């Protein structure tokens, strides 16, 4: 079966319609919602994503072919119908199709990115040449992360960028490729960190989980009280521990394309500016 | 190492992984570009969405104009004014 | 206004003398949809049970042959239509390509209306097999059901 | 990543300070944005404690006062919430009717406003346009694929029951052509 909104409606679905209305019977209905854990919520052909925080199962494959061609208002609401709704737009209209995903830190705009994504290399039905394409750009995810995101004093992984996934298809449906982007990087959170916050974390990488003849060879010091651009006083954050994240960026690399010559010399420049 | 090769006119389906308000108790030059890019990024719903939303209410022969919109384009003449704005004066 | 031609009760007379296993000259309540669906006409299991519950207020479980002539006379006139099952399949096919899915339509044959067995799906998903696996031919399977 | 310092490359301007940077970025995203359509996901957190179960009310109604969300609530409350083109709608909405179902019914907008006219929908729930077919309301479409859905499960009551009757005419042509006819 299915949660539906057509018989047992479950608070209300569709927020646009929900009166009496103010700041407390929408956050009554969010809390509502979040009771019953069904985090996404419409305001139409917005999506509400609260975050979890834990593996809701509702993910899986057969829900990807369950919502596959399903519009608005005949299941209960989620990113696959808006996504879907997408995809229909890109593949019946033949126009452009772009999703933005917005919110706070730590509340889950890379991971909602990537199953968006996700469900659509899935339901575009050309699965051989797609795969490589979001595996390519889900691989360069925590890449990106390492290099791009940092801990405010907020989150500890916020976004500092803006990433922009592709995937780019042909008029007759046939996947060409895709073309990441970044927006907006911050330059200035390099060389100051504002009392409470760390530098982007591929420096802490670097200097915790990485061999002792690559810190000989890049000429760097573990002590992290030697480095102007690095704070001491929020440098050690639990939960994303600098550990060895490292490892698991450097194979990403290796999965994404760098060689180790390549991957060699993007950390000695690492080295370098810090 | 994906690129499309033999370019052709094609279209695209993109992916916005874009902040939201950052808004921290102490902000500074960087959550002020945060703050800013989210007032274009309302420009262009508010310019997209909602005028497409009114050339085709209108064009479709339905009689609205629909109440009132607060318009961001006060906020971008107030930060990216090339002689009035924020960032201007401090160039 | 016959209401049935003499041909057509021999029909009647032939098909309930060959049903008949039992040789008693009547046959049970839950076969006699077995007839009315192998001469053709498709109706309900809730209206056939209507109709035996009419003509049989104690439950006898016998069936009479003018009472099956008067229930034939009666489903004469419900004739159904190919166009109304082609544009059904068209609707269970939610993509429009004129091949329905094989295990979505299980899905339907399975989850939803009287809720049909796994033998008779899986001799529909067999029958299936000439335009199968996982895409199904609506449009050719409309006319080989309803052919003779 | 220097082609700055070639000294065949004489780039002779003064560097671009932040405001040129990342306002031009910004326009390059608004370059990369206004030629499609966007489609929104507004992402909340309930606390910083990363925590599964725990909700708290004053972080996410901090969210919930600058994601502006009361005030997209108000926009999308103006007419409508659904539209559509016609033949879509009336091939997808057929069914509902007696006489649009199955075929056809002629015109396609004439046989849709039969279709809002079968069903009891009041004049001002939906609207008529000249060449879309317009809903304002979502708890109209909950009514209408609700009783789309108990329509299908009729219909699929009926294709069940025509495979038990080409079934059991199936049982009954072999049944007739395993008695040695002479
Ligand atoms: N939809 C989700 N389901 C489960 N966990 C999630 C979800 N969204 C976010 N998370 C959790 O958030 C963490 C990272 O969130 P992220 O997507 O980086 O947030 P943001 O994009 O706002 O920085 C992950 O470790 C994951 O456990
Ligand atoms: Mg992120």
């Amino acid at each position: 079966v299915k949660s539906s909104l057509l018989d047992n409606m479950i608070g209300v679905g569709d927020t646009v319609l929900l009166e009496p209305l103010n700041e407390e019977t929408f956050i009554d209905n969010l809390k509502k919602r979040f009771d019953h854990n069904e985090i996404y919520t419409y305001i139409g052909s917005v999506v509400i994503s609260v975050n979890p925080y834990r593996s809701l199962p509702i993910y899986s494959p057969e829900k990807v072919e369950d919502y596959r061609n399903r519009n608005f208002y005949e299941l209960s609401p989620h990113i696959f119908a808006l996504s879907d709704e997408a995809y229909r737009s890109l593949r019946d209209q033949d126009k452009d199709q772009c999703i933005l995903i917005t919110g706070e830190s730590g509340a889950g705009k890379t991971e909602a990115s990537k199953l968006v994504m996700s469900y659509v290399a899935a339901v575009c039905g050309k699965g051989a040449e797609v795969n490589q394409v979001k595996e390519q750009l889900l691989q360069s995810t925590p890449v990106l992360e390492a290099f791009g995101n940092a801990k405010t004093v907020r989150n500890d992984n916020s976004s500092r960028f803006g990433k922009y996934m592709d995937i780019e298809f042909d008029f007759k449906g046939d996947p060409l490729g895709g073309v990441i982007s970044n927006y907006l990087l911050e330059k200035s959170r390099v060389v100051k960190q504002p009392r409470g916050e760390r530098n982007f974390h591929v420096f802490y990488q670097l200097l915790s989980g990485a061999s002792e003849e690559l810190l000989h060879k890049l000429k760097l010091e573990r002590d992290f009280s030697r480095y102007n651009y690095l704070s001491l006083d929020s440098a050690k954050v639990n939960g994303v521990d600098d550990a060895a994240n490292f490892r698991t960026v450097r194979n990403a690399m290796q999965i994404v394309g760098f060689s180790d010559p390549e991957a060699e010399s993007v950390l000695e420049v690492v080295a370098a500016v810090l | 190492s994906i690129k499309a090769q033999t370019k052709v006119r094609k279209k695209v389906m993109g992916v916005l992984d874009i902040y939201g308000f950052e808004i921290f108790e102490d902000n500074s030059f960087e959550q002020f570009i945060i703050n800013y890019c989210n007032e274009k990024l309302q420009q262009i719903f508010i310019e997209l969405t909602l005028k497409e939303e009114q050339e085709e209410y209108i064009r479709e022969d339905i009689e609205w104009t629909h109440i009132d919109y607060f318009n961001n384009a006060i906020i971008c003449d107030l930060i990216e004014n090339n002689t009035n704005g924020i960032l201007a004066m401090l160039d | 206004a016959d209401q049935l031609t003499e041909e057509q009760i021999a029909e009647f007379k032939e098909a309930f003398s060959l049903f008949d296993k039992d040789g008693d000259g009547t046959i049970t309540t839950k076969e006699l949809g077995t007839v009315m669906r192998s001469l053709g006409q498709n109706p309900t299991e809730a209206e056939l049970q209507d109709m035996i519950n009419e003509v049989d207020a104690d439950g006898n479980g016998t069936i009479d042959f003018p009472e099956f002539l008067t229930m034939m006379a009666r489903k004469m006139k419900d004739t159904d239509s190919e166009e109304e099952i082609r544009e059904a399949f068209r609707v269970f096919d939610k993509d429009g390509n004129g091949y329905i899915s094989a295990a979505e339509l299980r899905h339907v044959m399975t989850n939803l209306g009287e809720k049909l067995t796994d033998e008779e799906v899986d001799e529909m998903i067999r029958e299936a097999d000439i335009d199968g696996d996982g895409q199904v031919n609506y449009e050719e399977f409309v006319q080989m059901m309803t052919a003779k | 990543l220097f082609p700055e310092g070639n000294p065949a490359k004489v780039n002779l301007k003064r560097p671009p300070t932040a405001g040129s940077q990342f306002k031009a970025s910004v326009a390059t995203l608004m370059k990369n944005l206004q030629t499609k359509n966007p489609n929104y996901i507004r992402c909340i957190k309930p606390n910083d404690k990363k925590a599964a179960h725990i909700f708290s009310e004053s972080l996410v109604c901090h969210q919930i006062r600058y994601l502006g969300l009361l005030e997209n609530v108000r926009v999308r409350r103006a007419g409508y919430a659904f539209r559509q083109a016609y033949e879509p709608c009336l091939e997808r909405y057929k069914m509902l009717c007696k006489q649009t179902w199955p075929h056809w019914k002629g015109p396609a907008r004439s046989g849709v406003e039969v279709l809002f006219n079968e069903l009891e929908i009041p004049v001002e729930e939906y609207s008529f346009g000249r060449s879309k077919i317009f809903i304002r309301n979502p708890r109209t479409l909950f009514q209408l694929e609700d009783l789309r859905k108990q329509r299908l499960e009729d219909l699929a009551t009926l294709i069940q029951k025509i495979y038990r009757g080409w079934k059991c005419r199936t049982h009954f042509l072999l049944m007739k052509g395993l008695n040695d006819i002479f």
